[PDB]
């Protein structure tokens, strides 16, 4: 392991060397000025996630409301004698159903 | 009478691919939040921990 | 080969990153929660206060 | 035996050089500050292992 001894003491006079160039004041003040400028940006990476909680409440609800238009239509459908256009209304409306459950658990 | 039976099969297959590529789409949209989500978690415990230099 | 042989491999790699991210935060610990019981209290030291009001 | 004996004095002369430029107060600084970094990788490691369990 002597090679590592060696390792150890390079790096600590290189260590040594940059706690003579770290003054007091400054690169306190600086610390602060980097952790101000980093916090800000990621706030921003926080926003883009909380974004998606609002758009899965959207997405969840326009799907359940096409659900509804085909039960809409379906109605007409099977009055007017159709049965045929009217299943496919409902089979339509079932997998839209499907999606929707699938949207709650994901929100 | 083999064109109508062959059509049918041609057209059912089709039909189940594209429930097969319409859920990857719907999986895709979710999956991409789930990925900024795991980043945004990554970056908070680096810079509400950190240690050494 | 395939272009669900690269969806399905590109999935596991985002719940996979899921998973660290969590586990990275099992491992530092947490401190919110016994804030949080400090903010509770803090409250209910004040409520009585809000109440004579 | 011979052999064995020769390279025995090239490392044992080295042992004591190097012990001379290890300065106490500098290297035991270096070595807590090594160890920090290993510690975080090291958490790391276990929470890659840790995500399979997941």
């Amino acid at each position: 392991a002597l090679f590592d001894r060696l390792g150890r003491v390079v790096r600590a006079n290189l260590n040594d060397l940059v706690s003579k160039a770290e003054d007091p004041e400054k690169v306190l003040e600086q610390a602060v000025i980097d952790m101000q400028e980093d916090l800000v940006q990621l706030r921003q990476a926080v926003a883009r996630t909380i974004a998606e909680e609002k758009r899965t409440e959207q997405r969840l609800n326009q799907d359940t409301q096409e659900a509804k238009k085909w039960e809409d239509r379906a109605k007409l459908a099977l009055t007017n004698g159709e049965e045929n256009l009217a299943r496919e209304a409902l089979a339509r409306k079932k997998s839209l159903t499907d999606t929707a459950a699938a949207y709650q658990t994901q929100l | 009478a083999q064109q109508r039976t062959m059509s049918e099969n041609l057209r059912r297959n089709l039909a189940a691919l594209e429930a097969k590529i319409s859920e990857a789409k719907t999986k895709k949209n979710m999956l991409q939040a789930r990925a900024k989500a795991a980043k945004a978690n990554a970056e908070l415990q680096q810079t509400l921990g950190g240690l050494g230099t | 080969s395939s272009a669900t042989s690269a969806f399905e491999r590109m999935e596991n790699k985002v719940l996979d990153m899921e998973a660290t991210s969590q586990a990275a935060g099992e491992l530092a610990g947490f401190g919110i929660e016994n804030q949080f019981a400090q903010l509770e209290a803090s409250s209910g030291v004040e409520d009585e206060l809000a109440a004579l009001k």
